RNA sequence: GGUGUCUUGGGUG
């Protein structure tokens, strides 16, 4: 269970990859893209531990 | 620390153009050689005096605790004979992309032979090793230029299923690792 | 000279922490122990 | 368009003034109180919409509550004045008139600045009081604000009845400044003791004091 | 009689152009430094920083102006490639500009350009550098010209060279210098990096010997000099075996490896303290540990 | 980090479209905000012109130095903002009345632009373009560089009396206008709040000061969970507004007391 | 673009010449004075993008740090191209990347 | 974890490698054991954790010195009020309850 | 019956 989820949000890690690499991340108030692009990746693996 | 006229010898023979004959008129492409923070002159391939230079080092011409730092972005050339650079040593992979031992250690099981022996067949120890061009050091500058594999075991990529070995990471995102 | 001699010598007799000019020093090349420096700092009289 | 800026903020300005007059004891007439925006209009604009700021200015006297209370309460003018930039000419004819019907205090509203050498016959004009205030300053009162307590002025007998409850001297109570906007919106003198009740998390209510500086 | 260990010093490296920003309330906000040295000695010489003047939307004038040692106000930098033999701008920039079809650069070069555009000669560039050299008062204008071409020949990028006839190596080295700090100012690459441990040295026990034992050994040659002043003077024959006093450098090398206060004993305030301490000796990992710190 | 929050009026503390329209009120924008890249052309006749492009917009504007300056304003900025040429143009007259002659495209032209005109001149042309780009407001109040639309979730008394939850727009904001904020129509006048209490001094005043300043101490205590007990920080608040200003802890606050001698040095 | 002399090596800056109207260039050192062709006398720029491409080199190829994606060539339909984003190191830049093909030497993008 | 080298973390990865692995996620547990570049990042954040520790302490005790000075004069009174030693009134009622 | 002063370096809490 333990690996599957730690594959799972690699996935989604992946995929929030692409999304910032073919310009298609979505932004947040007072936040540059990459910053935007940091705190989603931030999210997403904390929330996998 | 060491002499840099063997260096500014070996950069003159090979190829290298002063700057009382620098024009920038048509050196647009051309990059420069510093040795030791001094720019000295500028050449139109860096690509073989690298090499050449590599190949010196690693057969004992130059002293092995020289920095030979290639920057590509910069269109430099960073030689440094400075005393007090730390340094380390590290396996060197066979990276010409022309023969059947590219991609593997250029050590061998014969090395290793040698070195529990203690000499040659026709005193074999550490220095003899980083003589032949199996280990050479590499200080802090000249990391960023290169590619080291954490074990020799990565220098392939597996096809497992251990639940209580580590996983090896995975090493995906890129499709050929050189 | 000299009257300036005794101005300098009773100020660092007083305060050797004179801003933008020599400190008054020892044989040994520490600075004298000021009264000022007797009084201030963590080690000094009302701290200490 | 920008006409109807200017005269809303006008009149939002206008609306304080009334209120900062009731609040200091003056009676103010209840329909002036309640003056409406579109009626304001009507009243001090032209056919070509500007303003004349000659008819805002009132004239203020002490209800009887506030004459009973504070037995020092005379007559007060406000005055919203026309030059833009306010020079020693203004003040002076301000001064004059302010003395030529002995009116006791004096609120002179400027728009833009008041230069230091009108600025000082503000204090040279006993006995009578002359106070300044801008207009962008007067925009929102801030006695309406959510952070900011009733103030209180107590009267002299009271401040004494304080003082020897608690065996004080004035030195030795907590302070407001006479620049404070709240202390300048109550026309307080150095002196004066308010009274400040105010929310309490851990007893309901709380009174506190403080002295003009 | 007690056993005493060298700690290995570090200190940044010498010979490489570092940029760096600066903060908001600073006028100044890009700083090219360059520390000097030559490779006999290790010991340095003379540093150089190069200031971009002019923040962000600040400080009108964008103009960069150098700081000569031995100076004490700023020179602009098309002055000093005039002071080293090159008056022509078109030739400021092309030592400058490698490549003509970039413009950015060449649009941040103009108020440079108009800041000095009043020198046309060496001459007169070169007396305006000597009217700061902080020397006496009313030196005449043909050997405050001296000075000054002595600081534009020597403590100007020692470790280029420190001999005349080789100006032009100086001002490549200048134009790259700019280059570097206007690829940090256009936000082209990113501002060098202090902490990188490839532009750092470690001094073992032979570079902190040699500067001290060359202190040490100018103190020497000064006190011979203060001696073979007086005894000349009775123009007689001296066997100079008397006239070395070796406790100098017996007793600095000894004091220094005894205290650890690295320099002069009547300096002890000002210089490094604990390069020398006592061989922990308490266990042998301690021991192993104590002989490899940094 | 100096930020407002601004509590909106109920009616438009509901609604998205009117919370958006004071948003854009209160932000501030400058011409660099839509500025694209600007000119300088030479123009010698002000009845003709040497461009080919905008001869018709100046013959259909008419039906001084021969100095030119050619500024185009991109599309997209200005339709984020709200943004048109008209009230651009008239705010660079408002400040430019007399000291410049103005022409400017039209907003449905295929290229955004505008040109003036002075009344050797190569360099007054050039500070007056800084000038411009750097100085000239359009809407909203200086000082306030950002504007957010945050929710909050406040909780109030329902019709039976009993306290539900209840979802607002608010504001939030980069930089610090309190008193010019304060004024903009939309705002609930009575509630905006400013995490410097040096603004709610010179603003509110003292007492207000000494709510803000309790607010901030206990906002940074109970960040993590701690909970100290109300009297020692209403202690704290209360000795650095006894005074009638703000007494910092610090050498040049506490040594500006009457005490004795003895006291102020032993610290 | 601003020129230089070609008999100073100065450069020349804009002037009017009041008795013809057309913009000349004068030498602030020397006497000579040239008719130009570009009446643009000034230039700024804040949405700029020299350096987007520009990051790259002939040899960059011969790089063995850069990573290797499998995205086709266009030109030369060869299935080996090192990548990297922008070289831009502003804030606001995008994470979009840039691809060099390994076979032509020519730059394409993932578009 | 930052791009210490240029645009890597470690000499191990790539050129712009944004994946988790790269940029400091330790994917193992302790009973699992880390590998190499985990352990060095995992060093890097303890290291912070030491610095941090170390270095705070004495703003905390500066800060502290700085209240107990300016709050050690003050004192209830025995008819409740809360003053200092020039008899200064802080507040009329302790706590105000 | 009277067991001296100051700095440098390494640790413990
Ligand atoms: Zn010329
Ligand atoms: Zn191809």
């Amino acid at each position: 269970e333990i690996t599957h989820a730690i594959s799972s949000a690699k996935e989604q890690v992946q995929e929030i990859i692409y999304k910032a690499q073919h310009n298609e991340l979505e932004l947040k108030p007072g936040m540059t893209l990459r910053e935007s692009f940091e705190g989603e990746v931030s999210r997403t693996l904390n929330d996998a531990r | 620390g060491s002499p840099s006229e063997p260096i500014i010898n070996f950069l003159e023979e090979w190829g290298m153009e002063p700057l009382e004959d620098y024009d920038p008129a048509q050196h647009t492409k051309s990059t420069r050689i510093f040795v030791n923070g001094v720019w000295t002159g500028i050449h139109r391939d860096p690509s073989m005096l690298v090499s050449t230079m590599r190949d010196l080092r690693r057969s004992g011409a130059i002293s092995p605790e020289v920095s030979i730092i290639r920057d590509i972005r910069e269109r430099e050339f960073k030689i440094f004979t400075d005393v007090g650079r730390v340094y380390r040593p590290l396996f060197i992979v066979e990276d010409d992309e022309s023969k059947d031992n590219k991609g593997e250690l250029r050590i061998t099981k014969e090395h290793i032979r040698k070195i529990q022996q203690g000499y040659d067949d026709d005193v074999y120890g550490w220095s003899s090793l980083v003589t032949s061009g199996v280990i050479e050091y590499v200080d802090g500058e000249e990391e960023e230029t290169i590619m080291i594999a954490m074990t020799p075991e990565d220098l392939q990529t597996r096809s497992l299923n251990d639940t209580a070995k580590r996983i090896k990471p995975e090493m995906s995102t890129s499709s050929h690792h050189t | 000279e000299v009257e300036q001699l005794l101005q300098f010598h009773v100020a660092t007799y007083m305060d050797n922490d004179i801003a933008g000019q020599p400190q008054a020093l020892q044989k040994s090349g520490r600075p004298v122990k000021a009264i000022r420096a007797r009084l201030k700092g963590k080690e000094g009289r009302l701290r200490g | 368009e920008d006409n109807n800026r200017i005269i809303s903020r006008l009149w939002r300005s206008f609306r304080t003034v009334k209120e900062m007059a009731a609040d200091r004891g003056y009676f103010i007439s209840q329909e002036e109180m309640d003056q409406s925006l579109e009626e304001f209009r009507s009243k001090i604009c032209d056919s070509m919409g500007n303003p004349q700021r000659k008819l805002m200015s009132f004239l203020a006297n002490p209800t009887p509550e506030a004459l009973e209370k504070y037995s020092d309460l005379g007559t007060l003018w406000v005055e919203f004045c026309d030059e833009p930039s306010v020079g020693i000419k203004t003040m002076r004819n301000f001064c004059l008139r302010i003395q030529e019907k002995n009116f006791s205090t004096g609120i002179f509203i400027y728009q833009n600045n008041i230069t230091p050498s009108a600025n000082k016959m503000i204090p040279t004009v006993s006995p009578a009081i002359i106070e300044t205030f801008q207009e962008s300053d007067l925009v929102v009162n801030i006695t309406h604000h959510e952070l900011v307590p009733k103030h209180i002025r107590l009267s002299d007998g009271e401040k004494s009845q304080l003082l020897q409850r608690y065996k004080l001297k004035e030195s030795q109570l907590p302070r407001i400044q006479r620049e404070d906007p709240v202390a300048r919106y109550l026309g307080l003198k150095r002196g004066q003791v308010v009274k400040i009740i105010r929310r309490s998390e851990t007893s309901g209510r709380y009174a506190s004091y403080r002295i003009c500086l | 009689g007690s056993e005493k260990v060298l700690i290995a010093q570090e200190r940044s490296a010498a010979n490489i152009v570092q940029v760096f920003k600066k903060a908001a309330p600073s006028p100044i906000s890009h700083v090219a430094e360059i520390r000097s040295a030559l490779e006999k000695g290790s010991r340095l010489i003379s540093t150089m920083q190069i200031k971009l003047y002019g923040r962000e939307d600040k400080g009108t004038g964008r103009t960069i102006k150098a700081t000569l040692p031995y100076v004490k106000q700023d020179i602009p930098i098309v002055i000093v490639f005039r002071a080293l033999g090159v008056v022509p701008d078109g030739e400021i920039l092309q030592h400058i500009c490698y490549d003509e079809n970039d413009w950015q650069m060449l649009e941040m070069l103009k108020p440079c350009i108009e800041e000095g555009f009043v020198i046309q000669d060496k001459e007169v560039a070169l007396d305006f550098i000597g009217r700061r050299g902080s020397a006496a008062l009313g030196i005449r204008r043909e050997k405050r010209i001296q000075y000054a071409k002595d600081i534009l020949q020597k403590e100007l990028l020692p470790h280029i060279t420190q001999e005349e006839g080789f100006e032009t190596r100086k001002t490549f080295f200048l134009g790259y210098m700019v280059n570097r700090l206007l690829l940090c100012a256009l936000e082209r690459k990113d501002q060098d990096d202090r902490d990188h441990f490839g532009k750092k040295r470690l001094d073992l026990a032979g570079p902190l010997l040699a500067n001290l034992f060359r202190i040490l050994f100018r103190k020497l040659t000064r006190e011979i000099y203060r001696y073979m002043q007086r005894c000349i003077e009775t123009d007689r024959d001296f066997n100079l075996n008397l006239a070395v006093k070796s406790t100098t450098i017996t007793s600095g090398l000894k004091y220094s490896l005894a205290t650890g206060n690295w320099g002069e004993q009547k300096k002890a305030m000002s210089s490094r303290a604990g390069v020398s301490q006592v061989l922990n000796r308490y266990t042998y990992s301690s021991t192993l540990s104590h002989l490899r710190r940094t | 980090t100096p930020a407002l929050t601004v509590y909106l009026d109920r009616e438009i503390a509901l609604d998205i479209e009117k919370a958006k329209v004071i948003q854009s009120s209160i932000e501030y924008t400058t011409l660099k905000n839509v500025t694209s890249a600007t000119e300088i052309y030479y123009d010698p006749d002000p009845t003709s012109t040497v461009i080919e492009e905008d001869f018709d917009t100046v013959e259909a504007y008419f039906s001084q130095s021969p100095w030119l300056l050619r500024l185009e304003l991109d599309r997209a900025r200005m339709l984020d903002k709200q943004l048109t040429m008209n009230q651009v143009a008239d705010k660079i007259s408002e400040v430019f009345s007399d000291d410049l002659f103005v022409m400017w495209s039209e907003d449905n032209a295929d290229k955004l632009i505008i040109r003036c005109r002075v009344i050797e001149e190569d360099q007054m042309l050039k500070r007056i373009e800084a000038h411009m780009l750097d100085l000239i407001a359009l809407r909203g109040i200086p000082g306030i560089s950002k504007v957010y639309m945050v929710k909050h979730k406040v909780s109030v008394p329902d019709e039976s009396g009993e306290y539900k939850n209840e979802e607002l727009w608010a504001l939030e904001t980069d930089g610090i206008n309190l008193a010019e904020v304060m004024a903009v129509p939309g705002v609930d006048s009575s509630r905006t709040y400013s995490n410097s209490f040096v603004e709610i001094l010179s603003v509110l005043g003292i007492e207000a000061t000494r709510s803000s300043l309790y607010k901030e101490i206990l906002n940074v205590i109970a960040f993590d969970g701690s909970y100290v007990n109300y009297r020692h920080m209403a202690l704290l608040v209360d000795v650095m507004t006894s005074r009638g200003y703000l007494m910092a802890i610090t050498r040049h606050g506490i040594n500006r007391a009457d005490t004795g001698a003895l006291m102020r040095c032993s610290f | 673009s601003f020129r230089f002399c070609l008999e100073c090596n100065n450069m020349l800056y804009p002037k009017e010449d009041k008795e013809n109207q057309r913009l000349l260039y004068s030498c602030r050192n020397c006497d000579y004075t040239e008719l130009a062709e570009d009446p643009k006398v000034y230039r700024h720029e804040l949405i700029t993008n020299i350096g987007e491409t520009a990051g790259i080199v002939d040899d960059i190829g011969q790089d063995p740090t850069l990573p290797r994606s499998d995205k086709e060539c266009p030109e030369c339909h060869s299935r080996d191209c090192v990548f990297f984003q922008s070289q831009q190191r502003r804030k606001d830049t995008n994470m979009t990347l840039f691809y060099v093909c390994l076979n032509c030497k020519k730059t394409f993008r993932d578009e | 974890i930052a791009f210490g080298f240029a645009d890597r973390s470690l000499p191990h990865f790539t050129k712009d490698d944004f994946s988790p692995e790269s940029k400091g996620f330790v994917e193992n547990s302790y009973l699992r054991g880390l590998t190499p570049q985990e352990f060095f990042f995992h060093a890097m954040a303890g290291r912070e954790g030491l610095i941090d520790t170390a270095v705070k302490t004495a703003e905390t005790g500066y800060i502290q010195r700085r209240l107990v000075k300016a709050l050690e004069d003050i004192m209830v009174h025995y008819d409740g009020t809360t003053r200092n030693s020039l008899g200064d009134i802080i507040q009329f009622l302790y706590g105000e309850d």
